[PDB]
RNA sequence: GUCCUUUUGUGCGGCCUCG
């Protein structure tokens, strides 16, 4: 889910646009693409998104 | 150890241009510096010095009939869409048509699967972003005239109530800065508002 | 160099009699030597001396 | 002199410099006089007699320097001129496929803002090269189709709708300088498609 | 520590804004230029009291430039740390060199050399923490620290705390 | 750090290592360190020099 | 490099029971991480029985080398490769070599060796706390979820359980 | 940017030891001295504020501004979003979170009683306002703890510190 | 969340390790009719940025690692004079390259590469072991380590009287002669590369 | 493929010009 900062600053240019509105992504498949989940965490640390 | 690695076409292109074959391919849109303008072809230079080329069928719009020289000039920079890349000779072909330069926005293969992407929230957010791009600025109008008063319709009627029949007041109109409503007292507690359309206006506040 | 023109000079650096001259135009061409900079990094014919 | 007696504290004594040792209290801004860590400033943390330890301001790490090399300077005011190979706000090529703009400069390190927004701290030697792009290459085109050169002020319409003056151009990215964004001294990166010219 | 102070600002207005809404536009400009700023002399300005009824006076026309200069006086709530003061904090990040806490908008850094030795940093812990036998301090944990030094920047303030003394550490 | 100590020890003894066993007989290295490093450092053998 | 890795370890020399527990823990961790490789091994080499037992024995031998003999990964990979692979003769007398482990797996075994000592310290501290509690009768839940505990999260959960249910003894020893 | 009402301070030759900022020595500098001047030049005392008083004031001012901007028609997030400036929004959000997680007195009447107790008391008539703010903010429980945290209170031994702390704990909502 | 973070960090760590292993696992270029691992004799050329003013600088390194006969060409590289000078340089008895390496800063390097390759092919400049004869190879050289080498103070101390482009050519030749040692010489700077 | 450009002395002395 997106915070207000994420609601604004998540532009197509940004690397975080890949997972801006992601859902129903199983945990078992996360290890296949570590960069995706690391980018999600780094976006969370910026205060843009929240991983639920 | 393995044998000495010898660069291929993609590695040579990346070495000499610092643009990968992923970030520079078919369909992308880039700004190019025009260098030559001719009757049938146009020669441009990109940011990384890759020599481009555009043909007569890709310079002008189908409904256009003017000569290419009249339309563009040397030294001008324009947007163009890539139609082919020659990774060995460092040459590319481009098109300046509207159908290629502007419509192709979604250049990334984002997996918008309905079960894996929140389509409705994205649509609502995009609709709200368009509804915020529709925002505009507006301000009141000031007119200098002895019988002009910055009053509402009811305010003008109340102002004309204290005055006898035949006196005239002028107020701004609700239809826009190009319209003026003139209110005059027809009878006691009876007033007529007449809208006047302005033409050849020097300014919004001007008459 | 200066902002004026140099095309009116001859090979010997001097203008010839009978030529029209306007303000600032160069009529005597003279140069003085200068110890060259690090341009010996490679400037085939375009290193200033 | 300072002492518990008030009458002694109102006296001035002239003392030779050969019998004086500086007193460094914990939590004081001090600037290094001489050594490998010359012109480094920070706050004193530990005073182990002759050896003094302090958290630096530039490197932001603890540095151990002898007390003879310290002067109590409440402000750094360090000038980075005549150092490295990079002026402030230079567009530096970090590596083969990475580029950025120098945000802050230091004696033996630099702060670089990437095109995607990530900040890096690197030594000067690790930087691949400096991009000396030609003026014709340093031109971009806004969303309307109007040309925007360096020094042209533009203001966005998407996103946070910020505004700035163009500082550098790289591909489609515009490096803008702004007054109100104090977070990175006004330097924020946006694509040219996001801005409209004023 | 929070305080009430009487502050003043100089506001310059371009002649294109010389309209009836001049006072309100000056008020909003003052609010945007004062709310949230950080000045080393004063600390942090958080809010301005009576923000919609501030007197702006009469502006003076600058000779040779046309623009008017306004002197706006206002009362605002200001927060500024002091050397040798003990305040509460919340840990925001854990690192081998020390932990970073947040005291409102101010971020305070405490190095390991100002941390007691029994609070050994455990990077294997989830989340990583500086833990002892009876104490465990991690991200989001309440901590009471004493401000030792303050570093002033152009528009920023950097503070350094310590927890090596009594009645400090985990709370 | 061990590499620099080894280089200094070799330069003390004469900057030439005749045999692998001299890393133990000359006390240059300890037992386990030599056991690890013995087969990864080599001494070029010239048959014309060593007729025996 | 081993000294640099083990510089943070308070005490590296484990007892025999703790060492066997360490070997079992590393075997289980590798089994968890290399599930797809083990599935490929089982499917494509169905004719050979008990290959996973050979994998367990090989992993235990590598842990033995790294911990007791202190061999680094290149030395094991070059001069101890026979313990990292299994050979057999098929029905057609075909010599077949199966590579159970690679160099990256040796590095992962080094990493797990380094990782387990934090778990061991946490478990020792938890057991010491339980000893200072000095229950009259052993708590079946504590021993039940302490014997099977294999991550520090479960140890933290047991610590929370102990400090809650026996808070009075903790207060007496000492909110 | 903003300039204080105190000016002058020109060059001299003497140097004083009461110039460095120090909470323990109660040396708050010229701009935070015990004696201040308002816009009219009249005498004014330094106004310290505890977290309860500060929270009440910021909430009152923010809700007044929000009501005024909305044509005179409670949530911290919306109230923070009322203000302008992204950095300002972040700063006010951080202050709101800090005040909320350490609010000793969330009630106006409790804060009023605390202020009256800490002001009208005979012992507190000599107490510095910074000491009052520190006592009402830190929520100390012991005289020794208060002396260790606040070194200034050590020299003022004519204050009934223990009973005042117990009254503060009583007024504090558990 | 912490567990998945740790697992993904492990996977990314191993991916980066494998990528770096692919980067540094390169033997020196093997000259023909010689056993693998033999150090070749290298000649490297580069004009720099490719501008009008920029001249071509050459450096010849023998199989013993000693730089020999750095030269500067004082003519336009698109002319016949440059071709004659390069033909005289290569065919000199004191210089016997096994490979010719070329690298540069932009697309102008392609013209130099094509010019040198065409000259070598047309003049039939063969490897001089001083039987079967083989033409000298012309390749593009990856200059990941040369650009950091040319600014390093160690290189400046090693060659005080030489310009930066000469150090770039020496870095390219050293990279051809031993990629591993050239990566090692970067020290702390090798973590900033594109791995 | 080629096109591409930037700035000025000082200090005295003398003779003049308009009041």
């Amino acid at each position: 889910e997106l915070t207000e900062r994420g609601k604004l600053q998540i532009e197509p240019e940004s690397p975080y646009f890949d997972f801006k509105y992601a859902k129903n992504r199983p945990i078992s498949a996360l290890t296949a693409t570590p960069d995706l989940y690391l980018r999600m965490i780094q976006a969370e640390n910026d205060g843009l998104v929240n991983i639920k | 150890r393995r044998d000495f690695h010898i660069l291929n076409e993609a590695e040579i292109f990346q070495l000499l241009t610092r643009e990968t074959v992923d970030s520079f391919r078919k369909g992308m849109v880039i700004p190019v510096y025009v260098r030559k303008v001719e009757s049938s072809y146009m020669s441009v230079s990109t940011q990384s010095l890759i020599a481009g080329n555009i043909q007569r069928q890709d310079i002008l719009e189908p409904n256009d009939r003017r000569d290419p020289r009249e339309v563009y000039s040397v030294g001008q920079t324009v947007r163009a869409c890539i139609l082919d890349v020659d990774y060995y000779n460092f040459k590319c072909q481009l098109s300046l048509l509207r159908q290629f330069t502007e419509n192709q926005v979604a250049g990334l293969n984002v997996n918008r699967n309905p079960k894996f992407w929140d389509i409705e929230s994205e649509n609502r957010d995009r609709q709200e972003e368009i509804d915020k791009q529709r925002e505009e600025s507006r301000e009141s109008r000031v007119i200098k005239h002895p019988f002009f008063h910055n009053m509402k319709s009811k305010e003008a009627e109340d102002y004309l109530a204290a005055r006898p029949v035949g006196d005239v007041v002028i107020r701004p109109s609700s239809k826009g800065s190009n319209h003026i409503t003139i209110s005059w007292k027809v009878a006691p507690q009876l007033y007529q508002h007449i809208d006047v359309l302005e033409e050849n206006k020097d300014d919004a506040n001007a008459i | 160099l200066k902002h004026g023109t140099y095309e009116k000079l001859d090979e010997d650096g001097l203008i010839a009699p009978g030529v029209r001259v306007s303000g600032d135009d160069i009529i005597i061409g003279k140069t003085t030597p200068i110890p060259p900079d690090t341009e010996e990094l490679g400037q085939r014919t375009k290193y200033h001396t | 002199l300072h002492s518990d007696d008030d009458t002694i504290n109102s006296e001035t004594v002239e003392i030779p410099t050969s019998d004086l040792r500086k007193i460094f209290n914990v939590g004081d801004h001090v600037r290094v006089i001489h050594g490998k860590h010359t012109d480094d400033t920070g706050l004193i943390v530990e005073v182990n007699g002759d050896k003094v330890e302090f958290i630096s301001n530039q490197t932001k790490r603890t540095v151990i320097v002898f007390s003879n090399y310290l002067i109590k300077s409440t402000d750094s005011t360090v000038s980075i001129n005549e150092s490295g190979r990079f002026e402030l706000h230079d567009l530096v090529q970090v590596n083969s496929d990475l580029v950025g703009i120098v945000i802050r400069a230091q004696k033996d390190s630099f702060d670089v803002l990437c095109s995607d927004g990530k900040l890096l701290s690197l030594p000067p030697v690790s930087i691949y090269s400096k991009l000396n792009l030609n003026p014709n290459q340093q031109i971009a085109i806004d969303s309307n189709g109007v040309e925007v050169k360096v020094g042209d002020t533009v203001r966005e319409f998407t996103g946070e709708r910020r505004q700035g003056t163009i500082l550098h151009v790289y591909r489609n990215f515009l490096f803008l300088r702004s007054r109100e964004i104090v977070e990175n001294q006004g330097v924020f990166v946006t694509s040219s498609n996001r801005v409209k010219t004023i | 520590m929070f305080f009430l102070k009487d502050l003043s600002l100089i506001l310059t207005l371009h002649p294109s804004y010389f309209g009836p809404q001049m006072n309100q536009y000056l008020r909003e400009k003052l609010l945007t230029d004062v709310e949230g700023t950080c000045t080393g002399q004063f600390g942090y300005i958080v809010t301005v009291l009576d923000g919609m009824n501030i007197d702006v006076g009469k502006g003076r026309i600058i000779p040779g430039s046309g623009s008017a200069e306004f002197e706006v006086k206002y009362r605002a709530v200001v927060w500024k740390p002091f050397k040798g003061e003990v305040v509460d904090a919340i840990v925001s990040n854990v690192s081998p060199i020390g932990f970073f806490a947040d005291v409102g908008p101010l971020n305070v850094f405490v190095s390991t050399r100002l941390i007691p030795d029994n609070l050994v940093y455990n990077p294997s812990n989830s989340p990583p923490a500086y833990m002892s036998n009876d104490e465990l301090i991690t991200k989001g944990s309440k901590v009471r620290l004493k401000v030792v030094g303050t570093r002033t920047d152009v528009n920023e303030i950097y503070a350094i705390g310590s927890i090596k003394e009594d009645f400090l550490g985990a709370i | 750090r061990k590499a620099a100590g080894l280089i200094q020890s070799i330069q003390r003894i004469g900057s030439n290592l005749v045999n692998r066993a001299h890393l133990i007989t000359e006390q240059l290295t300890s037992k386990t360190v030599f056991l690890n490093m013995a087969s990864f450092v080599y001494i070029v053998f010239d048959p014309d020099v060593e007729r025996n | 490099r081993f000294q640099a890795y083990r510089k943070s370890i308070k005490n590296y020399k484990l007892s025999d029971v703790d060492y066997s527990n360490e070997r079992d823990w590393i075997v289980e961790q590798l089994k968890l991480e290399k599930r797809d490789f083990l599935q490929h091994l089982t499917q494509a080499h169905s004719s050979v029985a008990h290959l996973e037992e050979k994998f367990e024995a090989s992993v235990k031998k590598i842990v033995d080398f790294i911990a007791i003999e202190s061999f680094e990964v290149p030395f094991i990979w070059n001069h101890r490769r026979d313990y990292a692979l299994h050979t057999y003769n098929d029905d057609s007398n075909n010599t077949i070599i199966v590579k159970l482990l690679n160099e990256d797996d040796l590095w992962r075994i080094v990493q797990l060796d380094l990782d387990y000592h934090s778990i061991h310290d946490k478990k020792a501290a938890l057991s010491s706390i339980y000893k200072q509690l000095d229950l009259d009768v052993v708590d079946p839940t504590y021993e039940e979820f302490f014997g099977s505990a294999r991550t520090l999260s479960e140890l933290q959960d047991i610590d929370d359980y102990l400090t809650f249910n026996y808070s009075s003894q903790v207060k007496n020893l000492t909110s | 940017v903003s300039t204080s009402t105190v000016g002058a301070r020109r060059r001299r030759a003497k140097q004083q030891v009461d110039d460095e900022e120090n909470a323990t020595l109660l040396r708050l500098g010229p701009e935070f001295a015990l004696k201040q001047y308002d816009h009219d030049g009249n005498e004014h005392d330094l106004i310290a504020l505890s977290l309860s008083e500060s929270r009440l004031l910021i909430r009152e001012a923010l809700k007044a501004r929000s009501r005024a901007r909305n044509g005179g028609v409670i949530d911290d997030d919306e109230l923070a979003k009322v203000t302008s400036g992204a950095v300002a929004n972040g700063v006010v959000k951080k202050t709101l979170d800090y005040l909320n997680t350490f609010a000793r007195f969330k009630d106006e009447e409790t804060c009023t009683a605390v202020d009256q107790l800490l002001h009208n008391s005979s012992d507190c008539s000599v107490l510095h306002p910074f000491e009052i703010a520190q006592l009402s903010s830190l929520g100390c429980e012991d005289v020794d703890e208060a002396i260790t945290l606040i070194p200034s209170l050590a020299a003022k031994k004519e204050v009934n510190l223990q009973r005042i702390l117990d009254e503060l704990n009583r007024l504090e909502d558990p | 969340k912490e567990s998945i973070r740790r697992d993904c960090e492990r996977v990314l760590y191993f991916q980066v390790k494998n990528s770096f292993t692919k980067k540094i696992d390169q033997a020196p270029y093997q000259p023909p009719t010689y056993a693998k691992g033999t150090i070749p004799r290298v000649l490297t050329l580069s004009f720099g940025e490719g501008n009008r003013g920029d001249a071509v600088l050459g450096v010849f390194m023998d199989d013993s690692g000693d730089v020999k006969s750095q030269i500067k060409f004082d003519e336009d590289f698109q002319s016949r004079d440059f071709s004659d000078s390069l033909t005289r340089y290569i065919k000199s008895n004191n210089i016997n390259p096994d490979i010719i390496g070329i690298s540069g800063f932009n697309i102008h390097t392609k013209k130099l590469f094509d010019k040198v390759n065409e000259l070598v092919n047309e003049e039939r400049l063969t490897i001089e072991y001083d039987s079967d004869k083989h033409l000298i190879r012309v390749i593009y050289v990856n200059d990941e380590t040369a650009r950091l080498y040319q600014h390093s103070s160690k290189s400046s101390a090693e060659y005080p009287n030489r310009p930066q482009l000469a150090k770039y050519c020496i870095g390219l030749a050293k990279y051809i002669q031993s990629p591993l040692l050239e990566y090692l010489a970067l020290d702390e700077s090798m973590y900033s590369l594109h791995i």
